[PDB]
């Protein structure tokens, strides 16, 4: 449909014949902050703007409002604008005020033409038909969802825009059926943004290492969440590094070998970067396995590491300086021992980038400090607007650290990366022994009212770790149902909840059809029905802001909704 | 006793009784007092183990006489019974201690 795989190659050579010229500044790149994906992306998409010289300004945007805002002040010689990131799911057309005959210049003959136009790079679903459809003036990029998914979509949406009494009964209620079946659908991520700007690199014949590491950055993100996806691409990144990597083996190291390999990178919080006491302790997985938050999971550990043959003392080295023959020999040690836990699934392979003398990074490694970055790296429109401002802040700050002159900045992202982690543990802990997980049926209810640096989950990305974590918690335990989680953190100042729903997860070896997020709708749906005040802003349209006194007065409608 | 203690055959046979009170014995409570005093030694990485005299006294008794009458050889095997029995439930802990 709107651009396929197929030809990516004409909208990008459309860019070019509008955008480029040396005389000003015509081509825009909005994108969401907040989104490591989109981050990645952009980065390879500047590098590819810079090598043609085409004069461009990038904007990181926060959420709807901001798009707007930023939107309406456009100049008006800006004639090609990428959303990389978001937008997918909204009527942009709608939403931004266009009209296109407001747009449209050559009329003349079957034609069209535009001042503008709006390319949309989104991974999210359910697709907003009128935008993909409906619209010539926006853009869309695909994987193939529309041709593969859509068809029954496609023919209902043209048989009801042509359609402007039996005959019409029979027929208007089936094509809106069909929409009305289509949405009320929840939301999911398809495909990594960045393996799609990969693959327009791979039409133009573009491809190189560093495009490559921001292709793997970039679509590692997904795993902790959408793991299923993750799993689609792999495959093929794997094809990428083999094709561009040199012809020599058993190769000496030299200050200037960038080395790209595929090799085991185990599922372990920053091994390279801390001990291997605290990569099992921080981990995610590894928490769920063992119940690591009590005492006894915690003596679990260490009765681990005693049957491993690690001394504590030198599991708790820093992993540089923990000994030589420990460091080899413990591909050996973990095909041995982790399966007594049920943590043989920690055995992964990954990539893991070396440049010259200065010590391996692997993906996985890189993005939890991009990530953290974007999180800590730094009347109510005031205290809200001088808090966006320091999201938008902080993105300067990660796109920075994947240049590889500025390793001191990647340092201080695997130390905050550390300072974060910790955090979350030492929340997710309370949560868990203070029992504060109440079930309601229909989902799990989390409603953080007070606690230590609380005041660091009001950004959306740290709520989400602190969700991710207590997802992959319940997701392992065997008697549990698996049902959405929303999780709320007030902030003190502003007075509001920040307010996240969660799609659970399937454990993290079993090997089934997605499952959606429809938080989504039903936050819209209460929302329109009630008058209490909220914000429905925010990109990742599952995140809600909600006034302190409206919030048990909205789960109380929240619990009765059927689109759970 | 310090000639007895020593003797290859006699040492042999004292260190499998040793091996079997520390496998075999339990509580009052039915608990295997002795697994849960290994647990704790691994766990910590401790390189000591409490044994009660008592429990010796009240199995195998001439294990506890021999230990109270000459300790200098009969600790020098029961340092070793109690090393093999930390390396049953964790392989291995010679590299520990």
């Amino acid at each position: 449909m709107y651009y396929g795989i197929s030809q990516f190659s004409e909208a990008y050579n459309k860019i070019l014949r509008n955008s480029s010229s040396h005389s000003s500044c015509q081509l825009v790149i909005f994108v969401s902050c907040l989104n490591i994906d989109a981050l990645c992306a952009t980065k390879m998409l500047s590098l590819l703007f810079k090598k043609q010289l085409v004069q461009s300004q990038i904007v990181p945007i926060f959420g709807y409002s901001e798009l707007r805002r930023h939107y309406s002040q456009l100049d008006d010689n800006i004639n090609s604008l990428l959303l990389v990131g978001f937008g997918g799911v909204i009527d942009l057309e709608a939403f931004l005020e266009i009209d296109p005959q407001e747009y449209v210049i050559d009329t003349d003959s079957g034609e069209q033409s535009f001042r503008r136009d709006i390319y949309v790079l989104d991974a999210h679903r359910p697709w907003n038909l009128d935008n993909i459809f409906g619209s010539q003036i926006i853009q869309c990029f695909d994987d193939g969802t529309v041709d593969d998914t859509l068809g029954e979509q496609k023919e209902a949406y043209y048989k009801l825009l042509e359609l402007d009494r039996k005959q019409r009964k029979k027929q208007i209620h089936e094509y809106e059926g069909v929409l009305e079946e289509y949405y009320s659908q929840g939301t999911t991520v398809v495909n990594s943004i960045s393996a799609q700007i990969y693959s327009l690199l791979s039409a133009i014949g573009e491809t190189n290492l560093s495009n490559l590491w921001l292709n793997i950055l970039g679509t590692t993100s997904l795993d902790i969440a959408y793991a299923q996806v993750y799993n689609r691409l792999y495959p093929l990144l794997q094809d990428e590094v083999k094709r561009l990597t040199p012809s020599s083996r058993n190769s000496v190291k030299t200050p200037d070998t960038l080395t790209l390999n595929i090799q085991p990178d185990y599922y372990l919080f920053l091994l390279r970067h801390s001990s291997l006491y605290d990569s099992f302790y921080y981990s995610n997985y590894v928490n769920a396995k063992l119940s690591l938050w009590n005492e006894n999971g915690k003596k679990r550990l260490h009765k681990m590491f005693a049957r491993m043959g690690i001394p504590l003392s030198t599991a708790q080295e820093t992993w540089l300086y923990m000994d030589h023959s420990i460091k080899r020999e413990l591909g050996i040690i973990f095909d041995k021992n982790l399966d007594r836990y049920g943590l043989q699934d920690i055995i992964r392979d990954g990539f893991v980038r070396t440049l010259g003398y200065r010590g391996s990074i692997s993906a996985s490694e890189f993005v939890e400090a991009l990530t953290a970055l974007l999180e800590v790296g730094n009347n109510s429109a005031q205290k809200l607007t001088n808090l966006r401002k320091r999201w938008v802040s902080n993105f300067w700050l990660s796109w920075d650290a994947l240049d590889d002159r500025k390793v001191e900045l990647l340092n201080r992202g695997i130390q905050l990366a550390q300072d974060l982690q910790r955090a979350i543990f030492n929340t997710g802990v309370a949560i868990l022994e203070k029992k504060l997980i109440k079930h309601l049926r229909i989902y799990r209810l989390c409603v953080l009212q007070d606690g230590p640096d609380l005041d660091l989950y009001r950004n959306p990305l740290t709520l989400l770790r602190l969700g991710n974590w207590l997802i992959e918690c319940c997701a392992e335990s065997e008697d549990k149902q698996l049902l959405p989680m929303v999780l709320a953190s007030i902030d003190e100042n502003t007075d509001t909840y920040l307010v996240a729903g969660l799609t659970p997860r399937y454990p993290r070896g079993l090997d089934k059809k997605p499952i959606l997020n429809n938080f989504s709708m039903a936050f819209q749906q209460i929302t329109a029905e009630t008058d209490a005040k909220v914000r429905i802003d925010n990109f990742e349209s599952s995140i809600i802001e909600i006034r302190r006194e409206d919030l048990s007065p909205f789960l109380e409608k929240l619990t009765l909704s059927g689109l759970l | 006793y310090s000639e007895w203690i020593t003797q290859p055959n006699v040492s042999r046979t004292i260190a499998r009784e040793l091996k079997s009170f520390l496998l075999e014995y339990t509580d009052e409570t039915g608990r295997s007092v002795y697994g849960a005093r290994i647990r704790t030694l691994g766990e910590m990485n401790s390189e000591s183990l409490e044994v009660n005299y008592r429990h010796l006294a009240e199995s195998k008794a001439i294990l506890a006489l021999f230990l109270a009458k000459c300790p200098e050889e009969m600790l020098k095997i029961f340092d070793l019974v109690a090393m093999e029995a930390t390396e049953l439930h964790y392989p291995d802990y010679a590299r520990i201690h």
